[PDB]
């Protein structure tokens, strides 16, 4: 029994996977593998030029 | 004929139920309000439905509640007189203009239980 | 025969309160296994998309 | 306009799916009622 | 407001149903005819009895004449509607009309005056609290209990079909055929002509009808059927009379049903049923379609039939594209389906905002029924 295993309406945030597109499926998971943001602020040659810049 | 049998499941046992079980109730109701007004003169009903088919009974509940003289029923034993001792309560119904619908002596006489009943409820709504 | 008519009635009684339980659980198994249907069909879509 | 004019709004749906089960249980039940008394 | 339950009246062409609310299944079930009689009368102190209306009026059948004041879903009589009416709440039973309001049943397009006599004999002569009017076909998604769906509603009076999404419905889809059991029952009395057998009063109608629902059903596929019913003789099936005659029916049994998919047995020019549900499915917007397939749903005595649910679902697969699911929805108890609804409606706490008021009705006449309701 999956079924009995979880509910769709015990988890609002288990409720989002039902109500997914299949792009939008693709872009949070290409997003969060390319971690972008986290790279921009770890790297520190970009970040104290922006820094100083504004 | 599955479906068909569930649904003839259907309405053999519900339909039948629940109109049995409020015609019962009306019916101990209906014999127990009858019997407190006749209870003044010497007369009392076993049963509404066996009781009622001579059209005596009528006639006394009638004299009863509304108090005046109803014409004394025709001197007889056979199906023709029942039919007119019930007739005459019927015709004394149409004087007070009582509205009674499909109602007739032989169905008083032959013991149709819903028209029966109607009968004592109509009489109720009216004498109350 | 007035005796065996009575008894077979409570016969009868019995029997057709013993069918309606049957009718209700294959009812309630129906609305269990569409949603089935509707899961798997929605998966393998995803599945293909991937 | 008026598109919603026959019904009142703001209702939670899941009440009247609980009442028509309600009324589904009463025929698993049979459970016999008479009538309302007069 | 807690012990008192309003009552809820079917009220359809063929037979009156009526009931309380909160109940599964209606209390009295009753044809409406109304009869009377027409030979002499000999026999003095028997009783003079003017009218016949409901049940017993069909156990004398014999010596009267009988009459339906509603044709069509239209009632053409309303002194008979009266008098099924008074037999319907006296009789059958037992309430005061003072104490309990009442629920009403219509088809969906009727003429406005219909709707008008309804609201001002429940008025002015029962002496009603409040009364509501409803459609048969959306008690019939209530009954159901799904929010989406296209009901098909065939009574003995009209057939209908509604679309409903997400409790929102379509007017322009809404499509009505003249097409019931009645004129079932009249073909079948015109078709059993050829095999010797002749029916012509009012009360050998009733004898049809009870040939037709115990032995008709509706065949998957026509011209085959009709080849196997020229082949063999296993098809043949045997009915007694009152008057013990034997009738054998034999060939007749699929051909009567089988008017309601071609109308060209009668001479209309109308569609068939599954050409009426495949195009007020069509008459919708694109994006529903898909539900509006996957939630047909079977109602009304007309679609008792065996084998009915087959021969609809094959139809509209034919027609629809083959890419979607099709299923039809046909409780077993679909013959009820709209009084269950309306018991479903009537209990609703909601729905106690929504009842007509007696006030409202002396404020502003008979006309107060189009502005609620629907
Ligand atoms: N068991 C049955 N099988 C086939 N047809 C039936 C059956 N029962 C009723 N009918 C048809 O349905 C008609 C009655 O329909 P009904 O449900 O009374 O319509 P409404 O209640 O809307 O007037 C009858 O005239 C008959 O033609």
């Amino acid at each position: 029994e999956r079924y009995f295993d979880r509910v769709d309406e015990n988890n609002p945030e288990y409720l989002r996977e039902r109500n997914m597109a299949p792009d939008l499926r693709q872009d949070f998971n290409m997003m969060e593998q390319k971690k972008r943001v986290s790279m921009i602020l770890q790297s520190p040659a970009f970040c104290e030029e922006l820094e100083s810049m504004i | 004929d599955n479906d068909n049998s569930s649904a003839r499941l259907f309405e053999r046992s519900r339909i039948k139920a629940l109109a049995d079980e409020r015609e019962v109730v009306q019916k101990k109701t209906f014999t127990k309000w009858v019997n407190s007004h006749l209870a003044r003169v010497s007369c009392r009903i076993t049963d509404l439905y066996k009781d009622l088919r001579d059209g005596r009974m009528l006639i006394k509940l009638l004299e009863v509640l509304s108090g005046e003289m109803l014409p004394k029923p025709t001197k007889g034993k056979m199906r023709i007189h029942c039919l007119e001792n019930v007739d005459k309560a019927l015709q004394f119904l149409k004087e007070q203009r009582v509205h009674l619908e499909n109602m007739g002596s032989h169905d008083i006489v032959d013991g149709n239980h819903r028209l029966v009943l109607g009968l004592i409820w109509t009489i109720i709504l009216r004498f109350q | 025969s007035e005796g065996q008519v009575r008894q077979l009635e409570e016969q009868l009684r019995i029997m057709d309160q013993t069918l309606k339980a049957l009718m209700a659980a294959e009812d309630k198994y129906s609305q269990k296994e569409d949603k089935y249907e509707e899961e798997i069909k929605v998966l393998s879509d995803k599945l293909k998309e991937a | 306009a008026v598109p919603n004019l026959f019904v009142p709004l703001n209702t939670n749906p899941k009440e009247v799916q609980e009442m028509r089960n309600k009324i589904r249980e009463q025929n698993l039940q049979d459970i016999k009622t008479a009538g309302p008394q007069s | 407001d807690d012990d008192i339950a309003a009552l809820v009246v079917d009220n359809g062409s063929g037979m009156c149903k009526a009931g309380f609310a909160g109940d599964d299944a209606p209390r009295a079930v009753f044809p409406s005819i109304v009869g009377r009689p027409r030979h002499q009368g000999v026999m003095v102190g028997m009783g003079q009895k003017d009218s016949y209306v409901g049940d017993e009026a069909q156990s004398k059948r014999g010596i009267l004449t009988l009459k339906y004041p509603i044709e069509h879903g239209i009632v053409t009589n309303w002194d008979d509607m009266e008098k099924i009416w008074h037999h319907t709440f006296y009789n059958e039973l037992r309430v005061a009309p003072e104490e309990h309001p009442v629920l009403l049943t219509e088809a969906p397009l009727n003429p406005k005056a219909n709707r008008e006599k309804m609201t001002q004999i429940m008025f002015e002569t029962f002496n009603t609290p409040a009364m509501y009017v409803a459609i048969q076909a959306v008690l019939s998604l209530y009954a159901s209990g799904r929010t989406t769906g296209i009901v098909m509603d065939s009574g003995d009076g009209v057939t209908h079909t509604v679309p409903i999404y997400e409790g929102y419905a379509l007017p322009h889809a809404i499509l009505r055929l003249d097409l019931a059991g009645r004129d079932l029952t009249d073909y079948l009395m015109k078709i059993l002509t050829e095999r010797g057998y002749s029916f012509t009063t009012t009360a050998e109608r009733e004898i049809v009808r009870d040939i037709k629902e115990k032995l008709c059903y509706v065949a998957l596929d026509f011209e085959q059927e009709m080849a196997t019913a020229a082949s063999s003789s296993s098809l043949e099936k045997s009915y007694e009379l009152p008057d013990g005659q034997v009738i054998t029916i034999g060939n007749e049994r699929f051909r009567c049903p089988e008017a309601l998919f071609q109308p060209s047995f009668l001479g209309m020019e109308s569609c068939g049923i599954h050409e009426t549900t495949f195009n007020s499915i069509m008459k919708c917007d694109v994006d529903i379609r898909k539900d509006l397939y996957a939630n047909t749903v079977l109602s009304g005595g007309t679609t008792m039939y065996p084998g009915i649910a087959d021969r609809m679902q094959k139809e509209i697969t034919a027609l629809a594209p083959s890419t979607m699911k099709i299923k039809i929805i046909a409780p077993p108890e679909r013959k009820y389906s709209v009084w269950i609804g309306g018991s479903i409606l009537a209990s609703l706490s909601t729905f106690q905002q929504m009842w007509i008021s007696k006030q409202e009705y002396d404020e502003s006449g008979p006309s107060i029924v189009h502005r609620k309701c629907f």
